[PDB]
């Protein structure tokens, strides 16, 4: 979303023109930011915060996959896996800060919807073991054995 | 109740 | 296709026609009613002319959104966010259909 | 409907209850069978101790409630 | 036969399976079916006394002590404070019948009770309940096919309302408004026919405003081809009657404009204060002049207004009302043919609604004033004003008129009718019995039980009218078999003949089909339940 | 309300725990009078429930004044009494 | 307020199960109170 | 208390007949003000007679009709027995007041309170044409301390409010004025805020506020006003510290927190026209008085008395004093009874003998 | 099987259910109890009841009104609730007839109980009662006499109707004077049905005969401080303006300046705006000014300096009554003085009533608004007098609206009962018995009227029945001595609307209660 002043944000309107143009200006700025992000080739955007409605609309307009991760540990692990840098602002990523993954897709395993960042190479910084089972306790025991 | 100008219950 | 329950129509909804033979549907996530422009927005004026101009500006913002929707050529308007009574009457006057607060799914 | 003052068990419930009572009685004394069997300590909540291996004595000293278990004890 | 399985072990150690299993009951097998059948039988036997023209009312009291004398089966069961789950299922059955059809919410309960009563003696003979349910479904299909066969169509045109009036009279005969029977039926028919999308489409009940005010007489109930409003003119010195009114419908309060956004208007000098005061005064005068420029003789507002606007409206000979509800605003603008205008600048002559007469109505020594708008050109919204000697009769007339409107709506949806008085039920039972004889032996018992359960409606009608149930039912069935005439029913009113076609006892085919279908499905659902696990 | 095979107050335990408890109770009984053996033994003071005082270093005299709940300790006390009655000496040794 | 001769009639025969359920516990307590009566206040004061 | 109406009101009687008797006493007090005890006795005796009348088998309707006939005859008899009275006959008024005061606690002090009551009623009415007396024109002030002998009839106005000004407690040839506005910092009805954006504006604001207050005080003083009564004000400070300091500096007595309900009484008493804006404050609206001083009640409190006026228009004040609160309350109730007796004499100019003579004549 | 007498329990804890005979018994007991409670307050010799409140207030209320009695009682029997609501609706529709309709419904339900005991289906009773009600309505309509044409005859009819209405109430002691008072008050309305235009002021002290109808109008408000206390040939301006710290309705406005001098200037501008408002009001050329809202100190001072009365805080009813009595227009803007009509009256002064001061209007121009002062020995007497006078005013207003009158004193009841009996004598079946019971209840009504007076009711009712069957259709009870007489000659008349409403409402409520065969009570909150 568009960053805001940390101290106190207050939109001051003194003429009808400013009132009639403020929302259009905000929408134009958001569209320009998202298009600048997309023009770098980034077809997947992962954020650790909330996603604004206009930001989601403009990401869907330019065919950008959006994934939201609440945990900062998950964000760090994803950065390690793909090879990206967690940008602090909404600037487009530089050539080195843009991670590359061989396949990102939405899939359903059993009754759970999952998002997979798949590498075709038999390497990588982080690997994942998906455990199946008929009981949560059984899978916890299998996880202990894996540990 | 409500609208003390007319002194009647509205809505 | 899709079917869902009627969602809290406002005044003037019964004027809108309830059958179309080739409608264009305007799927929106927009709150079409008069309201404060922003939560933290504040208007500071020192002239009654500016007061009237601000009121007219709010009304013109709402009617500009409604006019863009109308000129889009749609006949059925669906919005996830609430659609106000003013927008309902505006769409009724144009033989259009409106339905706000539609569930997201 | 019946308006009888008491409880009623019908069908598989009462049969399972009877079998459970008989099995409990059997498991009480199953550990004291054969030369490798072992005796039992019985205390009558007054301080009297009865070390015994006899099944009849064990079943006689115990106070039992279920009728089928009582049937096995009398057996 | 409760507390689940009370063992507590096989060895002696604790054996806890379900949380709080020592405070939970459980019914299994045939005992649960017997309990459910007995509960449904009790509910149906309570409800069957309110069936037919001679049925007696039931007098509910809620938890606050309010009294509701009613004959509507759905209303009776809705207000009943039941705890048994099968009773709640029967209440929901009545609610479903009321929602889909709006009439016959009592016959479904009696039919389900009779079906379960027969299923009880069928289960006593060792028949699996699923076999009973399958036989009931087959017999229900046969009965529905027979009902379609013996159905009769009626003309739903506005020119000839006689079949519609007869159907509404048949619906209202059981209700207490049978004193004003013909008048109530005619006003219900006219109300439905006025507001109805005539290409066999739906009827919107939001276009019918059923309002009741105590006092007067029940015969004073009338249909107003317009809108009646529970408000009055804002200024007490305004005229009480407006003729050939040109109504302006507005949703803007007659106050100086106020922006929605958080705004502060700064006054920095005496000149600014004078400018603000003049601006307020000229805004008042401007809004009044804008209203009067279109030529409107009457203004209607939704959000009320203040003293300056009130006196300007009185001074300019513009009677007005305030705080009219949103639904009432919509109804007024629909009836008068005018548009809803959100501000004065958008008000024009073409958006004015026309009404022949706008008057303020008094109600005796009660200080209450209510506004009526009528004599419109082609009003597409109607209201029903019910008068009575007490509020209980007002509520009962309201629900009776709702039943009549629902029946005429069903007639709009489908024009096929059948003749009531138990004639349809007797004919269906005869068809089911005939079909049973041409069927394998095992399901014959279920089919005949379904036929006997169908034959309970004429017996209930005979009992409620004082006649001997079995003798009258047998004679009517024998007459129906002798000469092919499925219109012979139970002469509840003692008119001397059993021909319901000659007696004009007419019911919609859809109502009977829904009754049979809902009763069969709920009887099957109740029969399939075999475990109860109340806490 | 509840249905049980045995009585409500009937408590049963079995297994290695019972053997461990019996042996521990016997060891505790032995430890009670362990230091009262030999020419250099020290006396003990016993307070009777009736108010009397028993001051002695005899095994049977000490053990007969102890009230215990574990039946193994009751067996050991009966053993002490048997040894005292049969021969009159060796009560702590047994 | 008329009909003081209620003659409850059918009422009890459909509820004597619960009535006897309460009465059994009432009697069970009753033996205890009657027994303790002969000591608790029979000769405490004197 | 000895007042029958007060006795019945104070005790919470529960029987409906007792409540109706209490209402009867209240009605007698409103219409007459005296005889509140005799009326209940008469009603009770009538009902007691009704008992034996009913026991003889007489319908209550017949009893009521006969009682109405007897009441009409009794009214005729009493009217015939009475004699005319003139308001110029002072001895008759004194006798009536003393008779009303005989049964009360102030019977030894009646020699003081009878002429006091007669004068209090006479000064507030016109003996030529008055047909009723508004007892609200007579203000009674209860001050603790002293003895009932210290009861005094003040011709002017007595104020319980203390003087805010210190060092000025006596003004001769006073020119009293009523103020219904506030002598504080300027403040409009609309939400007002003063925005400071520079260091000079601070001292500018302070200086301008001081100048505004000083101009207010100067305009007040220019009319010759030397005693100022300020109406009680809420949501705005009635008297600022600067205003009080300036008024003290210009030798003006200040009495603030004057109750709103007393404005009409004060205007009727001292002839002052209230002023709600400084524009209309002129010497014409001031009320001239001979003396306005604050007195001390021998350590039992302080009173402000404005005695002597150019236009003493139909208003008197009575100061009631006593040793304890109970005797003060009973004394003022008895004084009210005496005033009500004189008011009855003003209404209907007819006098009748007392001491049970009317009742014996009526019975016979 | 019953819903309650079943092996399974189908209800929540506390829910109840009464079947056919139990529900009928409860309904009949409640109805008979209500009827016997409300009766004995009926007829010229009816007595009053005391209503002690069980609440914290414990308010005392003695009354003869049936609706008042039935309203302030704790009713739990639902049929009794139905009858109470019937009485309330009857009171709302017309002033009189609450006791009559309640007693008629109770007697009808008693006859229904007897018929049910005689093994008669309730539907047959309902059909018979429908036919009987139709016949009685037709007979009563035929018996109506109209005197709306002749003015003096209509005035005599109004006087007779007011006397008949007030005969039962406490005002019967001064019935003649109170009849004149009520008739004059109603006729002063000039045909309008606005009963709120008639204000009743209750002042304690004085006899009930001291009550009077003021020739002008009386207001219970106060005049300003410096304004005159007496104006002759007053020009009245009624207003509904603020006049209290009057602020511009732009609620977003504020004063934001940088000095206290600017604040002082703004305050002076506010005071100048108020002064201009007062000047615009005064430009109408008025002597008195009545405002609905409060008047603050500055406008009060301006009016006092202008020599104009400023009566404040006269509520909506007050300003409406002043407009009706003087002819003024309730204004809220004063930019067009010549478009606003000014009220007028001959004299305004302050009067002394009891111990309170009131504003008196004399020589009013229009006078279509009455004020009545009530003087009584007790507050309960004042309340009962106000209720009785309200009943009389309501009945007189109804008679003015509809001039058809019918004879009272049991004449109308016996006439409709005779018609019902005539219809029943030529009807086969048990419907004849039901209609005979209907006629019996109609006879029972004047029987109760005579019972309350202690006369030989059986003989009087027999004589009335004989006279009405012979052909003397105007014979009624002569309560002065206890015989029968000619109601036309004696002068006991009632409004036809009141009697018709009583009959129809009683029959309707009896039919409503009779149709009930089962009462189901949900578990209460407590
Ligand atoms: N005039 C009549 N003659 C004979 N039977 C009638 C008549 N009117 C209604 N019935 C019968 O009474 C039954 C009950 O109808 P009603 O009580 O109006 O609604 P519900 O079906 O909800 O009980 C209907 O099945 C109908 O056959
Ligand atoms: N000095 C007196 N001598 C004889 N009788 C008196 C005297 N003063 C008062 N009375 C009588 O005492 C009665 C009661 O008067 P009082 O107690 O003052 O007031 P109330 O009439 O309210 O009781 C009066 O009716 C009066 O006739
Ligand atoms: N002077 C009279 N003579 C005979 N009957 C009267 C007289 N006045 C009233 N009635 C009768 O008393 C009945 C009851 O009137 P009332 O108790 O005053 O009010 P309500 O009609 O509310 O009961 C009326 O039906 C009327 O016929
Ligand atoms: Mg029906
Ligand atoms: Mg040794
Ligand atoms: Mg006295
Ligand atoms: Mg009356």
């Amino acid at each position: 979303d568009g960053m805001i002043t940390e101290t106190k944000g207050t939109v001051l309107i003194k003429t009808a023109e400013e009132l009639m143009n403020f929302s259009k200006g905000e929408e134009n700025l958001m569209d320009a930011q998202v298009k600048a992000i997309a023009d770098t080739g980034a077809n997947v955007v992962v954020t650790g915060g909330k996603v604004a409605d206009m930001a989601l609309h403009y990401a869907n307009k330019y065919n950008i996959m959006l994934v939201r991760l609440n945990s900062k540990w998950d964000l760090r692990r994803l950065c390690k896996t793909v090879g990206a840098t967690a940008l602090p602002r909404l600037t487009p990523p530089v050539l080195e800060e843009m991670g590359h993954c061989d396949s990102v897709y939405l899939s359903e395993v059993g009754d759970t919807q999952v998002v997979v960042f798949k590498h075709e190479k038999e390497d990588g910084a982080i690997s994942t073991i998906v455990l199946r089972g008929s009981t949560d306790n059984l899978m916890d025991d299998i996880e202990r054995a894996v540990d | 109740v409500w609208d003390m100008r007319s002194g009647q219950c509205v809505q | 296709g899709v079917a869902f329950k009627k969602t809290f129509s406002y005044a003037g909804f019964e004027m809108q026609p309830k059958k179309y033979h080739n409608p264009k549907i305007a799927l929106l996530n927009v709150e079409l009613e008069l309201k404060a422009e922003k939560d933290n927005a504040e208007i500071r004026v020192h002239t009654v002319e500016d007061y009237q101009a601000i009121v007219d500006a709010e009304w013109n913002i709402l009617y500009d959104k409604l006019e863009k929707i109308h000129h889009s050529g749609a006949k059925v308007v669906l919005s996830k966010l609430p659609i106000g009574d003013v927008a309902t009457q505006y769409f009724a006057d144009r033989d259009m259909f409106c339905a706000g607060r539609v569930p997201e799914e | 409907p019946l308006s009888v003052f008491g409880d009623r068990s019908t069908g598989e419930t009462i049969r399972s209850q009877n079998v459970m009572a008989a099995a409990s009685i059997a498991n009480i004394v199953k550990s004291s069978l054969g030369p490798v069997g072992l005796d039992k300590m019985l205390v009558d909540d007054i301080g009297d101790v009865t070390i015994t291996n006899d099944g009849a004595t064990i079943l006689k000293l115990l106070e039992v409630e279920h009728p089928a278990a009582k049937v096995l004890c009398e057996l | 036969a409760s507390m689940g399985t009370l063992a507590f072990d096989e060895y002696g150690r604790p054996f806890l399976i379900i949380k709080d299993q020592d405070r939970k009951s459980r019914l299994m097998g045939l005992e649960a079916l017997k309990s459910h059948i007995m509960a449904a039988k009790a509910v149906a036997n309570t409800m069957r006394t309110s069936l037919g023209p001679n049925g007696l009312d039931k007098m509910m009291v809620d938890k606050d002590g309010d009294v509701t004398v009613t004959n509507d089966g759905a209303t009776i069961l809705s207000m009943m404070d039941v705890d048994h789950q099968i009773a709640k299922l029967m209440v929901e059955l009545s609610k479903s019948q009321d929602d889909e059809i709006g009439d016959g919410t009592t016959g479904v309960v009696v039919l389900a009770g009779a079906l379960l009563e027969e299923a009880e003696q069928l289960l006593d003979r060792g028949i699996h309940p699923i076999r009973i349910a399958d036989g009931y479904e087959q017999a229900a299909r046969v009965a529905i096919e027979h009902l379609d066969k013996i159905s009769d169509s009626v003309l739903v045109d506005i020119k000839d309302t006689e079949p519609l009036i007869q159907t509404a009279k048949t619906t209202l005969g059981s209700k207490v408004v049978n004193s004003c029977h013909r008048q109530m039926a005619e006003i219900a028919v006219n109300a439905v026919l006025t507001v109805a999308d005539m290409e066999r489409r739906d009827v919107d009940f939001e276009l019918i405003k059923v309002e009741g005010k105590v006092g007067g007489r029940l015969e004073d109930t009338k249909l107003i081809k317009g809108v009646i409003v529970d408000k009055d003119f804002s200024h007490p010195q305004m005229p009480k009657k407006v003729e050939d009114a040109k109504i302006a419908i507005l949703t803007c309060p007659f106050e100086p404009p106020k922006p929605k956004t958080k705004h502060k208007l700064d006054v920095t000098s005496v000149e600014d204060y004078k400018a603000l005061q003049k601006y307020e005064k000229e805004k008042f005068e401007e809004m009044i002049q804008q209203i009067k420029e279109t030529g409107a003789n009457l203004a209607i507002c939704q959000w009320g207004f203040d003293d300056e606007a009130n006196h300007l409206l009185l001074q300019n000979n513009l009677p007005a009302v305030r705080w009219v509800g949103g639904p009432e605003i919509e109804l007024i603008a629909i009836a008068t043919g005018g548009r809803i205008v959100p501000r004065f600048s958008e008000l024009t002559a073409e958006k004015l609604g026309f009404a022949g007469l706008v008057q303020e109505i008094s109600f005796g020594t009660t200080k209450d004033k209510m506004l009526v708008i009528e004599q419109c050109k082609n009003s597409r919204a109607v209201t029903i004003f019910i008068r009575g000697g007490n509020k209980m009769i007002i509520e009962e007339a309201k629900r009776s008129l709702h039943d009549a409107l629902c029946v005429i709506r069903n007639l709009i949806r489908d024009n096929r009718v059948v003749y009531g008085g138990g004639a349809a039920e007797i004919s269906c039972a005869l068809a089911v019995s005939q079909e049973a004889d041409k069927c394998p032996t095992l399901e014959q018992y279920a089919m005949r039980a379904f036929a006997d359960a169908l034959e309970v409606i004429p017996m209930a009608l005979s009992e409620n009218s004082g006649m001997n149930p079995i003798q009258t039912m047998t004679e009517v069935r024998a007459r129906q078999v002798k000469e092919m005439n499925p219109a012979l029913g139970i002469d509840c009113l003692h008119k001397g003949t059993n021909d319901m076609k000659q007696q004009h006892v007419i019911e919609t085919l859809i109502g009977k089909k829904q009754q049979i279908s809902l009763a069969t499905q709920m009887v099957r659902m109740i029969l399939k339940i075999d475990d109860i696990r109340k806490p | 309300r509840p249905v049980l095979v045995l009585s409500q107050n009937t408590k049963r335990e079995s297994g290695r725990k019972v053997q461990s408890g019996n042996i521990n109770a016997a060891k505790t009984i032995a430890d009670i009078i362990r230091t009262c053996l030999g020419p250099k033994s020290m006396m003990k003071m016993l307070l009777d429930p009736m108010g009397g005082i028993v001051m002695t270093n005899d095994g049977n005299a000490i053990l007969r004044e102890i009230q215990v709940q574990h039946p193994a300790a009751k067996s050991m006390i009966e053993i002490s009494r048997t040894q005292d009655e049969e021969v009159g000496d060796g009560t702590t040794s047994v | 307020l008329a009909g003081e001769g209620i003659s409850v009639n059918t009422g009890p025969k459909g509820v004597i199960n619960d009535w006897r359920r309460f009465k059994q516990l009432e009697t069970e307590q009753r033996e205890e109170q009657c027994r303790e009566m002969e000591r608790l206040i029979k000769k405490l004061s004197m | 208390t000895n007042d029958g109406a007060t006795i019945l009101k104070q005790m919470q009687v529960l029987h409906p007949a007792a409540r109706m008797l209490v209402e009867l006493s209240k009605a007698q007090d409103i219409e007459a003000g005296d005889g509140t005890t005799s009326v209940v006795i008469i009603a009770g005796s009538l009902l007691d007679s009704c008992t034996k009348l009913l026991q003889k088998g007489i319908h209550p309707t017949i009893i009521s009709e006969s009682f109405q006939k007897a009441l009409e005859k009794g009214i005729e008899i009493l009217t015939d027995m009475s004699r005319p009275v003139e308001l110029s006959d002072r001895e008759t008024l004194l006798n009536s007041a003393t008779t009303s005061l005989n049964s009360k606690v102030v019977s030894q002090y009646s020699s003081l309170l009878s002429p006091m009551s007669v004068n209090a009623v006479m000064k507030v009415i016109d003996p030529a044409t008055a047909t009723s007396v508004d007892l609200r024109d007579i203000k009674i002030v209860k001050k603790l301390g002293g003895t009932i002998d210290d009861c005094e009839l003040v011709e002017g106005l007595v104020l319980t409010q203390k003087v805010s000004n210190s060092g000025i407690t006596r003004v001769e040839k006073a020119k009293i004025g009523l103020i219904q506005f506030c002598l504080s910092a300027p403040k409009t009805d609309m939400d007002n805020q003063i925005v400071v954006s520079d260091y000079a504006q601070m001292d500018r604001v302070l200086r301008e506020e001081r100048a505004y207050i000083l101009n207010l005080v100067k305009q007040i003083k220019k009319t010759g006003c030397n005693v100022l009564l300020i109406q009680k004000s809420i949501l705005r400070d009635a008297l600022s510290d600067l205003a009080l300091h300036f008024l003290n500096k210009m030798k003006i007595m200040v009495i603030k927190d004057i109750e709103r309900e007393d404005i009409e009484f004060i205007c009727k008493t001292i002839g002052t026209k209230p002023v709600a804006h400084i524009d209309q404050f002129t010497a014409d609206m001031l009320g001239s008085a001979e003396l306005a001083e604050e007195v001390n009640l021998n350590g039992s409190g302080k009173l402000l008395k404005i005695t002597g006026c150019a236009s003493p228009g139909k208003t008197v004040t009575i100061v009631v004093r006593g040793s304890n609160k109970l005797v003060i309350e009973e004394a003022e109730r008895s004084i009210h009874d005496a005033l009500c007796v004189i008011r009855c004499l003003v209404k209907k100019r007819a006098l009748i003998a007392g001491g049970g003579a009317p009742e014996i004549e009526l019975a016979l | 099987a019953s819903l309650s007498l079943a092996p399974v329990n189908i209800f929540k804890a506390g829910a109840d259910e009464e079947r056919a005979e139990t529900a009928r018994l409860t309904s009949f007991i409640g109805a008979i109890a209500i009827g016997d409670l409300v009766k004995s307050t009926l007829g010229p010799k009816g007595m009053d009841k005391i209503l002690l409140s069980s609440g914290r207030d414990a308010s005392l209320m003695v009354t003869n009104d049936g609706a008042t009695i039935l309203k302030n009682i704790g009713v739990d029997n639902p049929a009794a609730k139905v009858l109470v609501d019937m009485s309330r609706v009857q009171d709302d529709e017309v002033g009189d007839g609450t006791t009559s309709v309640t007693v008629l419904a109770a007697e009808l339900l008693r006859e229904a109980e007897s018929l049910i005991a005689k093994k008669i289906h309730p539907q047959t009773i309902i059909a018979g009662w429908r036919e009987a009600t139709k016949a009685a309505r037709e007979a009563l309509l035929s018996s109506a006499v109209d005197h709306g044409s002749d003015e003096v005859k209509f005035r005599q009819d109004l006087m007779n109707i007011a006397g008949t209405t007030l005969s039962s109430k406490l005002l019967t002691h001064h019935k003649d004077h109170f009849t004149k008072l009520a008739v004059e008050a109603v006729l002063r309305l000039k045909g309008s049905g606005n009963l709120e235009a008639i204000h009743i002021i209750k002042k304690l002290g004085g006899s009930l005969a001291d009550s009077y109808l003021d020739e002008g109008f009386l207001l219970d408000k106060k005049i300003g401080v410096n304004q005159p206390k007496r104006i002759e040939n007053a020009k009245i301006l009624i207003a509904n303006t603020g006049m209290d710290t009057d602020k511009i309705k732009i609620f977003g406005s504020r004063v934001r300046v940088d000095s206290t001098a600017k604040v002082a200037e703004i305050e002076h501008a506010e005071k100048e705006k108020m002064k201009e408002k007062v000047e615009r009001i005064l430009k109408h050329g008025i002597n008195c000014f009545i405002n609905r809202q409060l008047i603050y100190n500055y406008p009060e001072q301006l009016f006092g300096a202008a020599g104009v009365m400023a009566i404040e805080h006269a509520d909506f009813a007050g300003v409406e009554r002043l407009a009706l009595v003087t002819g003024g227009e309730i204004a809220s803007t004063f930019d067009h003085p010549e478009l606003v009509k000014l009220g007028s009256c001959k004299l305004i002064e302050e009067v002394m009533i009891g111990e309170d001061k009131l504003i008196h209007f004399s020589g009013v121009a229009l006078g279509e608004a009455c004020t009545i002062v009530l003087r009584g020995a007790t507050q309960q007497i004042l309340d009962e007098a106000e209720r009785s006078l309200h009943d009389a005013l309501c009945v007189l207003a109804q008679t003015v609206k509809d001039s058809r009158t019918v004879y009272g004193g049991g004449c109308s009841e016996m006439l409709m009962a005779h018609a019902v009996t005539q219809l029943a004598n030529r009807t086969p079946g048990k419907e004849a018995v039901a209609m005979e019971s209907y006629a019996k209840a109609l006879r029972m009504l004047p029987t109760i009227i005579a019972d309350n007076a202690g006369y030989d009711s059986a003989d009087l009712v027999a004589q009335l029945r004989a006279a009405h069957s012979e052909g003397n259709t105007t014979a009624g009870l002569d309560m002065r001595e206890g015989t029968i007489g000619d109601m036309a000659i004696l002068g006991i008349t009632e409004s036809f609307q009141v009697k018709r409403q009583v009959l129809l409402s009683a029959a309707e409520a009896a039919e409503v209660i009779l149709r009930v065969d089962n009462i189901i009570k949900a578990a209460p909150r407590k």
